[PDB]
């Protein structure tokens, strides 16, 4: 079978960025050896090592969505992956407020339509403990 | 790639026009040209030359000989005892072919001098001076100079360049082929008073030393040929367009306002031309000339278009609007695709010709409608299968005879007849229409911009032509540049309908197997006419059932005749849906009328007219109705209304009222469908119930609500319901009682609607509505009831007929102190006066038609009565007046009313060749053949138009009725 | 000397994909998609491998792929010049579409969920739309990707300035406003497979403004809705047919169960009904074998039945289904299937659009809002005036703000639910736990279940 591509975005310190940008550019194996990800059992944490030195990394996700287009001719443009999470090196700390690009800073505050009325399957739970009991009673209540 | 079939090539050529001279009508001038021989030991070199007389010729201030000879002058010796068509033909295409710039002849035939064979050995410039005079031009210069008194300016005197394809030979010495490209520097010495409008840009205008002429300097940095240059010499009113600031409308004195309001609507035909097609207006400026006694309604040169000014309207016409709209696109449309860039050929016309017309239907198409659109392609093919099917076919692109079918060689554009050369230009741009059918649209505008780039990187280089042959098209060079940019080469569809000339005709019956609920659709072709061809491709096929619309495609091979298409359900009859149409919509229909056990409501066999086709259906009257009734297409509504004719039942009448009193139907259906009612109304008398056809609906939809005989005051602004309203009485007339007289009701009701028309309170002109009254008063009239051959007086007169006589005497009149437009009351009643002594009522007699043809009337007014004087002499044998006619071909200053007389003498012959006639002498073949030979020697339309006429009347053998 | 054509009576109104996309392959286009599927819709968190060499937990290498870059577009050159040179069809499998060969740009977009939104495989093109200068103009600002158009009627609701050349993401689902901004300087991409990690750099990344939408959302229990899901599995079911090895073709019905969980078993069997028959018992026992009078259809028809831009209309359906059905008017009208409706319907000129209402999916002035108002003392040119040049304003004002480089700084009843429960403890006990609720979220959904299965009795 076929398992769609996971792809996402690394955001490193500007000076091991420019180490990495430079070992990359150059093409060598020799980076191979120098940057690893190591991606810990929470999910949401991570070390980065540049070089064999360590940085504390964190998967967040992105209030945009994201689309890698790949081409042969720049004319027509297919689309490979979708992005949404980015693995920043230096929940609702798990989430990222701004975009990556410039014009799109504040984005969840100021460019996202909200539209209100985790909770479910809080509610799923109480309905699991009521299930479980004999006697339920139930009041919608005031100050108190 | 070009080769030049000359020996040489022209750079420059400098044209200088002085003296020219209004009452002598005369102009002196000299030729400049510069060119490069390509072979050495040129010796002769071979010009182009009517009507001018050579004075001398220096060839780089060297005096040279040169000799003169026009073959086609006369065109067979005098003495000669041939009377035969296909002789002359052979002739006319021999001398014509003689004097070809596209080969290598000419009329001209200049020596080089000796001392010079030393330069044009090895390959250098010769400059060629010619002076020369045209002492009394008959054709290419036409002087209109009015005999009103005072200077001519004052009298409204001037100068305009006619003839057709390659006639610029008839007023200066050239190479007058649409190959030989050079730049251009035309000088001309006019009054003071007057304006000299020519191709290029004007650089300057100095005064003479006496300061009672000047010098018009016009220069043509873009490489055109000779066949594009012309020139417009005259008192003219200058009006810059005030919304595009490089383009000069140029009128005749007193007809600023006019030209105002006709001139306002061309920035939008170029915005247009060059937001489809990407490449801007390629010359600097462009210039509208609008002139009186004009060759064609509409000529478009390099730069400029001459117009006639029967064109400019004012603002409260209608019914002129859109003609001179679309006469104003296609000029702009032949400024683009037949002067920038030009033939290689003689073949590859088809080429220009097609694209032309292709990019002015979608001008069209964009400004007055899709529907519009396809009423206007229905019509064009329409026109060209009933030409192809009369006579031969039309073949675009032959090679070099290819067409032997027809009386006339096709070799050169001055020899085809002009009813070809029309539907040649048809047959070209529905061809386009098809190869934008094959290859879409976007890749055809991309082939057209890519011509247009090429010709626009060569028309900037100075290099004699080593890339100036890039702004000339050919067909191998189309195919290349459509297969550049499609990848799909479309060779078979170019050799079925451009190398084949013929269209194809379709004979279409259904089949509804129930069982296996199957359509079984039985096509056959009829081949074995004579304009036929066999059509072996693909056919689309739209079948309207219960379920919806579905498009089919058959494969027709040559043994192939029933083609078994599956039909889908007929649960929208279990219960009540609408029926999903050819749209997205869906409508309620009333589905008594149909069977119970076919689902399918109506089939139309090729309906996007994908090939050059002509269908007979035979459908079902229910499946007629239904069709015109649901069908969101006006091709198919047109045609459901022609073949409603036939079935004259009630629930038809049904359905063509309900088509009339629809708004949101295309008007130019309704407009059918007045007629179409008339007809059947004619066909059920002693059926027919209340009052006759249209009469209510007129009083419900044009008249008042408290008066119902009394017509409502004019106000004609919304365009659709004054077509309807101007087109109803006209076939309401056309009604008859069953002792075959238009009913007294209805001839009442016209004249109700003459006597209380009011027209002070609309916008618009009322001269359109009151010319299609009378008409329709000339329909009402039915052959008299004359006993023993008595004479037609003023008492034994019809009494219905006084009346109509009262009233086109008062009309008559009433135009002859306030006239109308275009003096269409005038045409109208003339029309009218032949309509009542085609019958027995009036008198025979011409006088009237005799007086009305004088020079001095309006065109219209002339043509009108010209064609009564024709069909008078078609029907009482006159000899006098066909002399008349033919003494009015030879000698008449307007050469359009020459080419209309021979053109209605051909419609409306005055006896065929099966005809045994008292004007079938040797005396008027001896005329016929020297109007042939001689005669109309000046002007190419002429001698076509005479050519036809020999044709219509004697055939293509020896003419019969001689010794 | 006028229009006069009834057109509005008459006429009321190229992208190639790739072989897995126009093929609906299961990877790409799901047959399935469950709720916490369609809450995580075009974002997809990143899974942890149960086998593999990054299922074993620990620090993991990336991988540099520049040879391999480079390697396939010199082989995908040689192939281009080996059939001709002309311009060639390249994505012809899955693992053409991978990430790690090819020139990768980003494109960013600016709503959070978007009316129509294509699916891994499918193409889009990139066309810049330039209006010349009044008269002369120098030409087109060249641009990196894609080709130049010289729109002189506005493609989008505003109308471009002259001289002003606008990209935009075009294919047949929508066409939106793109806006080329670099690349921070920190961020690289890694994909990451089964086997490893590898990284590649970006340079390129576009924001992709407001869609204007080409295809028409289907509605839920729409008509043809009902008829996409019904294709969709007659399609599914003739691919399984295909792909069967049996002489006489032969499928199982659990595997139509696997792929369309929520479907009852009643319409499957509709579907197999036609073309299909069971055979209990002897051979190809329990087994849906094909009819031999049956045709199966060729590849191209199976083609022709679903196209994968309906495939899209129906997810974003779906997913909207789902986002509306969790969020308990205005936010109805927010719906793609109503929103997609009026820009198609506005598009026609049937009716104009209120620019500033809900609609809008910044939730601020800038963007549209595509809900349908009447065209209807003017009562004409005024109306449709105003709505023109709030378009254009509009357009003008979303151009901007997304084109700045500019550094942006970072910045009923009032009753809460109380619920007693009575449990037994180990032994003998009978202990009673008050709860309060005070989260009015928590509470909305709670008491919706208790007063439904209060009616469920």
């Amino acid at each position: 079978p076929h398992e769609l591509e996971s792809q996402f975005i690394l955001r490193l310190p500007p000076e091991y960025a420019s180490t990495v940008r430079r070992a990359v550019q150059s093409g060598h194996v020799n980076l191979k050896d120098r940057l690893t990800i190591e991606l810990h059992p929470d999910g949401r944490h991570g070390i980065v090592r540049v070089d064999r030195v360590p940085l504390a990394s964190k998967l967040v996700d992105l209030p945009c969505v994201m689309e890698s287009l790949k081409t042969i001719d720049k004319k027509t443009f297919y689309k490979t992956a979708d992005i949404c999470q980015m693995l920043v090196s230096t929940e609702k700390k798990f989430i990222w407020n701004h975009g990556i690009t410039l014009p799109l800073k504040n984005v969840r505050k100021r460019r996202f339509r909200k539209t209100a009325k985790d909770v479910e399957k809080e509610v799923k739970r109480l309905l699991s403990t009521d299930a479980e009991a004999v006697s339920t009673r139930w009041e919608i209540i005031a100050e108190d | 790639g070009f080769e030049s079939p000359r020996p040489y090539k022209l750079t420059h050529q400098v044209v200088c026009i002085n003296n020219i001279n209004f009452q002598r009508k005369s102009v002196v001038g000299f030729v400049e040209l510069t060119i490069f021989p390509t072979v050495a030991n040129l010796n002769r070199i071979k010009l182009n030359s009517k009507q001018c007389r050579i004075y001398r010729v220096r060839i780089n201030d060297l005096e040279a000989a040169f000799i003169y000879n026009d073959p086609t002058l006369e065109v067979c010796h005098s003495e000669s005892k041939q009377r035969n068509l296909n002789y002359f033909s052979n002739a006319y295409a021999a001398a014509v072919s003689a004097v070809d710039p596209d080969a290598g002849n000419g009329e001209l035939c200049i020596k080089v001098p000796s001392e010079l064979w030393k330069h044009v050995d090895e390959l250098k410039v010769l400059k060629i001076h010619i002076n020369f005079s045209l002492d009394q031009p008959k054709g290419g210069l036409h002087f209109v100079v009015p005999s009103v008194e005072g200077s001519m300016a004052e009298r409204g005197a001037h100068v305009f360049s006619c003839g057709y394809q390659n006639s610029t030979r008839f007023w200066f010495p050239c190479v007058d082929s649409y190959s030989e490209l050079c730049t251009w520097k035309l000088e001309f010495t006019v009054d003071a008073a007057m304006v000299a409008v020519s191709n290029g840009d004007l650089v300057e205008t100095v005064y003479t030393h006496d300061m009672r002429k000047k010098t018009f300097h016009y220069m043509l940095t873009i490489p055109t040929a000779a066949s594009n240059i012309s020139l417009a010499i005259g008192p003219f009113e200058i009006l810059v367009d005030p919304y595009m600031h490089e383009v000069t409308h140029f009128c005749l004195p007193q007809l600023l306002p006019l030209l105002k309001h006709t001139t306002s609507y061309l920035h939008e035909v170029f915005e247009f031309y060059e937001e489809i097609l990407t490449c801007r207006y390629p010359y600097s400026c462009f210039k509208t000339v609008f002139i009186d006694e004009a060759y064609v309604e509409v000529a478009a040169y390099a730069s400029m278009s001459i117009f006639s000014t029967n064109l400019l309207h004012s603002a409260m016409i209608i019914d002129e609007t859109p003609l001179t709209r679309r006469c104003l696109a296609q000029s702009l449309a032949q400024q683009f695709f037949g002067c920038f860039i030009s033939r290689m050929s003689w073949s590859d016309e088809w080429v220009l010709k097609g694209i032309s017309g292709y990019i002015y239907g979608l001008w069209m198409k964009k400004t007055f409608g899709v529907n519009e659109y396809r009423h206007w392609i229905k019509e064009e093919l329409d026109k060209i299968v009933a030409y192809e099917l009369k006579t031969g076919g039309v073949l675009l692109h032959p090679i070099f005879n290819p067409a032997s079918h027809l009386h006339f060689s096709i070799k050169h554009p001055h020899t085809l007849s002009w009813e070809y050369y029309s539907m040649f230009q048809c047959k070209a741009h529905l061809v386009m229409r098809l190869i934008e059918n094959r290859i879409s649209m976007e890749f055809m505008l991309q082939v057209f911009n890519k011509l247009l780039s090429l010709a626009s990187t060569a028309s900037s280089q100075k290099f004699q032509s080593h890339m100036w042959s890039q702004m000339l098209v050919s067909t191998s060079g189309f195919l290349k540049s459509i297969s550049n940019v499609s990848g799909k080469d479309i060779q078979p569809l170019i050799k079925q309908w451009v190398d084949q000339s013929g269209v194809v005709k379709f004979y279409g019956s259904f089949a509804f197997n129930r069982k296996r609920n199957v359509l079984e659709l039985e096509i056959k072709q009829d081949y074995t006419s004579p304009g036929t061809q066999k059509y072996v491709g693909p056919l689309k096929v739209t079948v309207q059932e219960l379920d919806g619309s579905f498009n089919h495609t058959l494969q027709i091979e040559e043994n192939s005749l029933k083609h078994d298409i599956p039909c889908h359900s007929k649960s929208r009859r279990n219960k009540k849906k609408k029926i999903p149409l050819m749209n997205g919509e869906e409508v309620d229909m009333d589905l008594s009328a149909m069977d119970a056990d076919s689902p399918l409501l109506w089939i139309r066999i090729d309906p996007d007219m994908s090939v050059l086709r002509k269908v007979e259906f035979e459908q079902a009257d229910f499946m007629w109705q239904y069709q015109l009734r649901y069908e969101r297409d006006v091709v198919a509504q047109q045609e459901s209304i022609l073949a409603l004719e036939k079935f004259p039942t009630p629930a038809s009448r049904l359905a063509l009222t309900d088509i009339l009193e629809q708004e949101q139907c295309f008007y130019r259906v309704r407009m059918s469908a007045c007629f179409c009612l008339a007809k059947i109304a004619n066909s059920m008398v002693s059926t027919w119930t209340g009052p006759p056809a249209m009469k209510s609906l007129f009083t419900r939809m044009f008249c008042c609500k408290s008066c119902p005989n009394i017509v409502k005051t004019n106000n004609f602004m919304s365009f659709q319901s004054y077509f309807l309203q101007k087109t109803m009485p006209v076939a309401m007339a056309l009604l008859r009682d069953v002792h075959n007289l238009c009913p007294k009701e209805v001839l009442t009701f016209i004249l109700d609607l003459i006597k209380y028309n009011d027209n002070r309170k609309n916008k618009f002109s009322d001269n359109y509505y009151r010319a299609e009254m009378i008409d329709a008063l000339a329909n009402s009239v039915t052959p008299a009831v004359s006993v023993n051959n008595e004479v037609r007086t003023l008492d034994n007169l019809n009494p219905d007929v006084r009346l109509i006589l009262e009233e086109i005497t008062r009309f008559l009149n009433m135009e002859k102190l306030l006239p109308s437009y275009r003096h269409t009351i005038t045409v109208s009643c003339l029309r009218a006066i032949r309509v009542l002594q085609k019958n027995g009522h009036v008198p025979s007699d011409p006088a009237l038609f005799k007086s009305y043809a004088e020079y001095g009337h309006f065109v219209d007014i002339r043509i009108a009565a010209l064609e009564a004087v024709v069909d008078y002499t078609k029907v009482d044998r006159s000899y006098e007046e066909l002399q008349w006619l033919l003494n009015m071909i030879q000698n008449d200053p307007v050469p359009y009313v020459r080419h209309k007389i021979l053109n209605m003498l051909t419609k409306n012959p005055p006896f065929t060749k099966n005809m045994e006639s008292p004007l079938c002498n040797e005396a008027l073949v001896d005329q016929l053949w020297k109007l042939m030979n001689s005669g109309t020697s000046h002007d190419w339309r002429l001698r076509c138009g005479a050519v036809d006429l020999y044709f219509t009347l004697f055939g293509l053998s020896r003419p019969s009725c001689l010794p | 000397p006028w229009n006069l054509s009834n057109d509005e009576y008459y006429y009321p109104k190229i992208i190639q994909h790739s072989i897995p996309a126009v093929e609906l392959r299961q990877p790409f286009f799901p047959t399935h998609m469950g709720p916490i599927k369609l809450r995580q819709f075009h974002r997809p968190p990143l899974k942890k491998y149960s086998f593999g060499a990054l299922s074993q937990p620990g620090p993991h290498s990336v991988q540099p792929l520049l040879k391999h870059i480079k390697k396939k577009a010199k082989m995908r050159e040689q192939e281009r010049q080996a059939s001709g040179g002309g311009e060639m069809f390249f994505m012809r499998t899955p693992q053409d579409l991978t990430g790690k060969d090819g020139d990768l740009i980003l494109a960013e977009y600016s709503e959070e969920n978007g009316p129509l939104m294509m699916q891994v495989g499918m193409a889009t093109k990139i066309k810049n739309y330039y209006k010349r200068k009044p008269g002369k103009d120098p030409g087109a600002p060249d641009c990196k990707y894609g080709e130049t158009v010289y729109c002189h009627t506005s493609p989008f609701l505003g109308s471009l300035h002259p001289g002003q050349l606008l990209q935009a993401f075009e294919n047949n689902l929508f066409r939106a406003p793109i806006y080329l901004h670099k690349m921070p300087e920190t961020d690289f991409l890694i994909i990451r497979t089964r086997q490893g990690y590898y990284i590649r750099e970006l340079v390129d990344i576009f924001v992709v403004g407001q869609q204007c939408p080409l295809f028409e959302v289907p509605g839920p229990n729409s008509k043809r809705a009902n008829t996409h899901i019904r294709d969709f599995l007659q399609v599914f079911i003739y691919r399984l047919f295909w792909k069967s090895k049996d002489r006489p073709r032969r499928i199982r019905m659990e595997d139509i169960k696997k792929a369309f969980p929520s479907h009852s078993e009643s319409s499957i069997r509709k579907r197999l009904k036609l073309c299909a028959d069971f055979k209990r018992t002897g051979m190809d026992s329990n087994w849906w074998v094909l009819k031999s009078d049956f045709r199966l259809p060729t590849e191209e028809e199976i083609r022709a039945m679903v196209s994968p831009e309906q495939c899209c209309a129906y997810y974003s359906m779906i997913a909207a289904e789902q986002r509306l059905k969790d969020a308990g008017d205005d936010e109805v009208r927010t719906a793609p299937w109503n929103t997609t409706r009026a820009f198609i319907a506005a598009m026609k000129g049937k009716c104009l659009l209120e620019v500033t209402g809900v609609a809008d999916p910044t939730g601020c002035g800038e963007g549209f809002s595509y809900v349908k108002i009447p065209n209807k003392r003017f009562s004409v040119a005024e109306h449709q005036e105003r709505y023109k040049e709030e378009c254009q304003r509009i357009f003008d004002l979303q151009n901007k703000v997304l084109s700045s480089t500019e550094v942006l700084s970072t910045d009923a009843t009032g009753r809460c639910l109380k619920i007693y429960r009575t449990f037994r403890d180990e032994e003998g006990k009978e202990y009673v736990r008050c709860e309060t609720v005070r989260k009015p979220a928590v509470i909305d959904a709670y008491v919706r279940i208790r007063t439904t299965k209060d009616e469920e009795f």
